[PDB]
């Protein structure tokens, strides 16, 4: 909810590049985006539409640079005859960073046999440590063809492990089996070797090849990582969209020997249950929690109907081994809600880590909607809490807009979690900045709220009749977490019998006035502020509403303007918390 | 009950129950009729927006055979106006019979992969044994043809220049390089016509085993004009393959991320232009698609397959499912039998504005039982008639009216339902400054003085 | 019957 909304960074990259297919983080102490661009045209000799993956600062001016992964043409296995075809090869059609590791794959990447002249997508990677490139593509051995490893496309999905160890996801290994492939970054970069075009290493964790029964399942069409056993090691999340008879399956692998440890099923066919695939603890509690997202699902309305609204399951891990599983749907039809899964960190840092879920073809003129979920105690918010719209009209692939997404890094310093949003059908991606949030503790007390109507104790000034009189205190005290000022300006309004057209009962004793504004400067952190005034009540004879409660409404609000950041980053008032509370007072009969 | 509502305007008072009433007299004012006239109300001034049905268009259902075809009536009623108060449901009860004798459109649509090799030389005179047949059946059958077999990109296809010129150079065999979709036969009466262009095709190849048919399904649902659909006749899609098929965003590896419009792209050679540009339709695509053009979708497919399609076909309205030999030998009996299998079923299907809205079915079919959570009767010999039992209800007060279709699954017969909601009372049709209420300092209505007036 | 779609024919 605390997503700003109002100025987001817009990047932009060459049209038609479908800059946006892949976006990330940059954190070597300066700090970038990374977008991919597969699509994109580069200097490579000979080669058209290689594509690029391009870092974009975002301190000052919005400067994209391509990353040269890779500057050459095809490489030559003999005399005229091409080992490779790196063009139209989508490298940046999935991209992944951790700390000064970048790694960038090319899905469609084809190759030659060494055998024989064939073209087969193995798919490869390139990874950047700092200074040192090397190439990666595991699929790329001796096991050719569709029954072996040739139609992998390698680096189709890929993600990192805390312990350094890379998961890359091939869907077309084995016939369309697909396949797991696990590699620790120490040995990719140290078994490289430009002249060998099928480097073997030694602890490499694949699956491997299974019945024919098993064929086009698609295993790694997406990948995520998280412990799932408890023994501190990432384990292997995978989608099987195909899986099951189109029923679709997750297949969660050991990350320490590839030994099979749970899986998930779909409930519907051609649901694409396991496009998408994520894992974050959702609930506070360290157990890693599975997001898996069917965007083709159909959900019957009250009125009978099949409707396309896509869904993703959230299974919560209990310490039992189980999971405690639970459905949410999409809100749009044919929006494929769920498309896109991004764990958030705690994106207002109320202990509890939150989620993203797009659905690129939801809102007005298709032009995408992000959801944003809040985690609790009993699991995930059901309800969105943010809800995140592509502002670019498509002219001919649509925006796309959510299609690619990530989060959980703190660009800004501001103590809050931001988020990256592609749009690759308008070129375009958006970072959202997360606002900080500030929790308000405000008091209203209305003593005596018996009223004697007969006591009279205050005087009045200017007349000689004195009034039956009560004291209202309104309280306020503030505070936040991350950077945000110490100085915080609330302005105060307080109305006297607010459900009262009708006339007014409880008038101030100062102001002789049912209403009372005032300016209140209080400090984060700080004590609490309190204000007391004298209020009171009308003569007797001068209404006949003795029954309904006279109820003292206090509400109060924010300068947004003045409280904003050196980056025009304005704080926000957390949700659930009343902009306002209301107390009653009675009249004796 | 009525009464605690608030008893503030006559308009709240129809909005907390649809069995509540008001009485707009000076002579908790909210509440049920029978309670009203005994309490001391009029018999003019209870106002009572009660839910009800008019009936526009109610024409007798037609049977036994008719050769003027616009006096075949296969639904009854067809027009209705219904007038719902909020929370008070009505019942339909709609009539649906098949007629004797009725156009039927067939379009064959075949799986032209290498697999499909040794079905071709068993249909080469398929055409005039299928429409001797149907002869019997109707006196208006026409036939169609189109092929497909995937898209010709990777991985799903090779594309070494050897691999692309014949995608069976491997084996090595002679096929053709793959297509996506052609349409190569516009729907026509002449039997003869179809046979040869079967003689005359020629077989395919790719990689992976499932094919591109969705792309070719949704193709031939959508081009009315071009496949040559009739207005007023059953709308018979045969799907023949012995493979899976693709779906959706299976597209991605091929790098191919935009998604189905559902239009028609058959350019100037009838072939599917956008088959390396769009994703595979989706289930839910094809499904909208299928019951807007009306085709009743027949999935012959081998035994591997047929478990797979059926569990597709339970999703897909008047979608049936036969199990086609290897050599695709009883493709004929197939045809016939899922014909008079949609000849003896009655699906209804409620298509139009109705979101938000609570709708319930009960079937009767047959001997005279219910089925309860039923729209669908099977089992009936043609002239039988279905009736079905649809419950209507408006949840809350809405502000526009909504246009709905009830309509039998695969006939173009239809009943429009304008469903209006009544919200509002008689009385609010309101004296500003009335000498009722003190010399003007109030508006009087409902029988209630809005400033008990000011005096 | 076979693996692929050549299946058939590579029989
Ligand atoms: C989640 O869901 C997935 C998907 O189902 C599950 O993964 C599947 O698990 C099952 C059970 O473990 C696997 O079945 C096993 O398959 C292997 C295959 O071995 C292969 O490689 C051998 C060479 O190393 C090769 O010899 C094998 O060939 C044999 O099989 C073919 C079949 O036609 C036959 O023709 C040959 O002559 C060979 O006989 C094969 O290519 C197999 O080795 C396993 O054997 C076990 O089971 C038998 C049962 O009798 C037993 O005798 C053995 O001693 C051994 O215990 C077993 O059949 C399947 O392959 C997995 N599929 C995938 C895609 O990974 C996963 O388990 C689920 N997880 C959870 C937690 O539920
Ligand atoms: C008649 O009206 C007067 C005026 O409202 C009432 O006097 C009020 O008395 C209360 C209680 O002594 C005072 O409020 C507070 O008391 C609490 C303890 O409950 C104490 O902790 C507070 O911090 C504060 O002292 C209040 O100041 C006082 N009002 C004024 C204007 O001085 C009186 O009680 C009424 N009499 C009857 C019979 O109701
Ligand atoms: C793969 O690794 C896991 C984790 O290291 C192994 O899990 C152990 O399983 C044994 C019984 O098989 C238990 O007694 C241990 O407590 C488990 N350890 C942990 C950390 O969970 C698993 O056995 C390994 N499997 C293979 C085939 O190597
Ligand atoms: C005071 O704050 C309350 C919330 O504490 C406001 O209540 C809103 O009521 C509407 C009714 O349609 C809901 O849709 C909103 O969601 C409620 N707000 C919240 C934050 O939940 C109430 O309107 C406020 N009163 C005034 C005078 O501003
Ligand atoms: C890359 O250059 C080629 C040159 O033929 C052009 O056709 C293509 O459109 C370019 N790609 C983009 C994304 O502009
Ligand atoms: C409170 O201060 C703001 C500016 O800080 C001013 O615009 C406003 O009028 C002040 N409120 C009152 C009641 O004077
Ligand atoms: C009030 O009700 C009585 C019947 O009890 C009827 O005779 C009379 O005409 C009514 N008065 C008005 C003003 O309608
Ligand atoms: C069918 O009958 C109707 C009314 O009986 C008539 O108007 C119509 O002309 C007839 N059909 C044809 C083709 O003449
Ligand atoms: C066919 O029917 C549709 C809908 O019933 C109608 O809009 C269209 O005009 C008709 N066309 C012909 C040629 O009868
Ligand atoms: O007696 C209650 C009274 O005690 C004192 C302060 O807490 C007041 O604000 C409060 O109203
Ligand atoms: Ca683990
Ligand atoms: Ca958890
Ligand atoms: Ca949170
Ligand atoms: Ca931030
Ligand atoms: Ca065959
Ligand atoms: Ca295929
Ligand atoms: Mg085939």
């Amino acid at each position: 909810f605390n997503l700003d909304v109002d100025s987001p960074a817009e990047y932009s990259g060459p049209e038609g590049s479908y800059f946006g297919f892949a976006v990330d983080f940059f954190v070597p102490s300066r700090m970038f985006l990374l977008v991919g661009a597969p699509k994109a045209n580069t200097t490579q000799p000979g080669i058209v539409e290689g594509g690029q993956v391009l870092k974009c600062d975002w301190s000052s001016t919005r400067r994209c640079q391509p990353i040269e992964f890779d500057a050459t043409g095809n490489r030559d296995y003999a005399k005229d005859d091409p080992l490779e075809f790196k063009s139209h090869q989508w490298f940046g059609a999935s991209v992944r960073s951790k700390q000064d590791k970048i790694l960038a794959c090319a899905p469609l990447y084809h190759w030659r046999t060494e055998m024989k002249q064939e073209r087969e997508p193995v798919g490869t990677c390139f990874l950047q440590d700092g200074t040192k490139t090397v190439e990666y593509a595991p699929c790329r051995s001796q096991d050719i063809d569709a029954d072996g490893q040739g139609f992998c496309q390698g680096g189709f999905s890929i993600d990192f492990t805390k312990a350094d160890r890379v998961l890359l996801g091939g869907p077309g290994s084995f016939y369309w089996q697909g396949q797991l492939i696990s590699d620790q970054v120490a040995e990719i970069v140290s078994k490289y070797d430009p002249n060998v075009y099928s480097i073997k290493y030694n602890n490499q964790l694949a699956t491997r090849t299974a019945q024919a029964i098993f064929d086009d399942s698609y295993l790694g069409y997406s990948v995520a990582v998280g412990d799932f056993n408890g023994d501190g090691i990432d384990d292997f999340v995978s989608g099987v969209p195909r899986a099951a008879r189109t029923l679709g399956m997750v297949y969660i692998y050991d990350g320490k020997n590839m030994s099979s440890l749970y899986n998930f099923t779909g409930e519907q066919m051609a649901a694409y249950f396991g496009f998408s695939v994520a894992a974050t603890d959702i609930n506070g509690d360290d157990y890693a929690d599975v997001f898996i997202g069917a965007p083709l699902f159909m959900d019957r309305g009250s009125d009978g109907k099949l409707q396309e609204v896509g869904q993703v399951s959230v299974s919560l891990q209990r310490a039992s081994g189980d999971f405690q599983t639970t459905k949410l749907n999409g809100f749009e039809v044919f929006a494929r809600f769920g498309s896109a899964i991004a764990p958030l960190g705690d994106l207002d840092q109320d202990g509890f880590n939150d989620i993203a879920i797009a659905a690129p073809y939801g809102g007005e003129d298709k032009k995408g909607i992000v959801y944003i979920f809040n985690g609790r105690s009993t699991g995930l918010n059901a309800v969105p809490s943010q809800i995140l719209e592509g502002q670019w009209a498509a002219r001919s692939c649509p925006p796309s807009f959510g299609y690619s997404m990530k989060g959980a890094t703190d660009i800004d310093k501001n103590g809050y979690p931001d988020l990256i949003v592609g749009a690759f059908g308008v070129d375009r991606a958006i970072l959202y900045r997360a606002r900080p949030v500030i929790t308000v503790n405000a008091g209203l007390e209305v003593y005596p709220s018996i009223l004697n109507q007969d006591n009279k104790t205050c005087s009045l000034p200017g007349t000689a009749l004195k009034v039956s009189c009560f004291n209202v205190r309104f309280c306020l005290k503030a505070d936040g977490k991350g950077v945000l000022p110490r100085k915080l300006n609330f302005q105060v309004e307080l109305l006297l019998d607010k459900l009262k057209g009708a006339i007014r009962r409880a008038l101030f004793l100062y102001s002789r006035s049912p209403s009372h504004s005032k300016n209140m400067t209080i400090s984060r952190g700080g004590l609490m502020q309190c204000e007391e005034l004298i209020a009171y009540l009308r003569d007797e004879s001068e209404f006949r509403d003795k029954l309904t409660p006279i109820t003292i409404f206090m509400e109060y609000r924010l300068d947004y303007r003045t409280a904003a950041d050196t980056t025009g980053l304005q704080p926000i008032l957390n949700q659930f918390t009343p902009a306002n509370i209301s107390r009653q007072a009675h009249i004796l009969l | 009950g009525c009464a605690l509502g608030g008893a503030e305007t006559c308009e709240d008072c129809l909005l907390i129950g649809p069995q509540c009433a008001w009485c707009a007299t000076e002579n908790e004012r909210c509440d049920t009729p029978a309670n009203l006239l005994a309490k001391g109300c009029q018999l003019n001034f209870i106002e009572n927006p009660v839910s009800q049905v008019e009936i526009l268009k109610n024409k007798p259902l037609s049977v036994g055979r008719q050769k003027n075809s616009s006096d075949i009536v296969q639904i009854a009623p067809q027009s209705l106006i219904l007038k719902l108060r909020p929370g008070g449901a009505q019942t339909l009860q709609v009539h649906v019979r098949q007629t004797e004798d009725y156009p039927v459109d067939l379009y064959y649509l075949m799986d032209l992969s290498a697999s499909m090799d040794d079905d071709l030389n068993t249909i080469k005179e398929l055409g005039s044994r299928l429409s001797k047949e149907m002869s019997k059946l109707t006196s208006n059958f026409r036939l169609g043809f189109g092929s497909f077999v995937e898209k010709p990109v990777s991985p799903f296809v090779k594309t070494t220049p050897e691999e692309i010129a014949n995608p069976c150079s491997s084996i090595p065999y002679f096929c053709l390089p793959t297509f996506g979709f052609k349409h190569i036969l516009p729907l026509t009466n002449d039997a003869e016509r179809f046979n040869e262009i079967v003689k005359n095709q020629k077989i395919s190849a790719n990689i992976d085993t499932p094919e591109g048919g969705f792309d070719a399904i949704m193709q031939a649902a959508v081009c009315k004009e071009k496949i040559g659909w009739r207005n007023d006749s059953l709308h018979l899609l045969v799907f023949v393959s012995d493979a899976d098929s693709h779906f959706g965003m299976d597209s991605k590896l091929a790098g191919i991320v935009c998604p189905n419009d559902g239009l028609c792209h058959l350019d100037s050679k009838n072939e599917y232009s956008m088959s390396t540009v769009l994703e595979y339709p989706t289930i839910g695509q094809l499904i909208d698609k299928l019951v807007q053009n009306n085709v009743l979708l027949i999935f012959a497919v081998t035994q591997e397959q047929v478990h797979l399609y059926e569990n597709y076909a339970k999703l897909i309205p008047g979608a049936t499912v036969g199990l086609l030999q290897k050599d695709s030998g009883n493709i004929l009996q197939l045809i016939i039998s899922a014909y008079e299998e949609l000849r003896s079923e009655v699906e209804l299907e409620v298509l139009g504005d109705t979101e938000g809205l609570n709708l319930s079915f009960t079937a009767i079919c047959n001997n005279g039982t219910l089925f309860q959570h039923q729209k669908k009767c099977s089992h009936m010999k043609v002239g039988d008639t279905a009736s079905f039992s649809v419950t209507v209800n408006i949840p809350h007060c809405e502000r526009r009216s909504r246009h709905i279709i009830i309509k039998p699954v695969g006939l173009g017969d239809a009943l429009e339902l304008l469903v209006s909601p009544e919200c509002n009372c008689d009385c609010q049709k309101v004296e500003v400054n009335s000498s009722k209420c003190h010399n003007g300092n109030g508006s009087f209505q409902c029988g209630v003085c809005a400033c008990p007036r000011c005096e | 019957h076979g693996r692929g779609d050549l299946g058939r024919l590579k029989k």
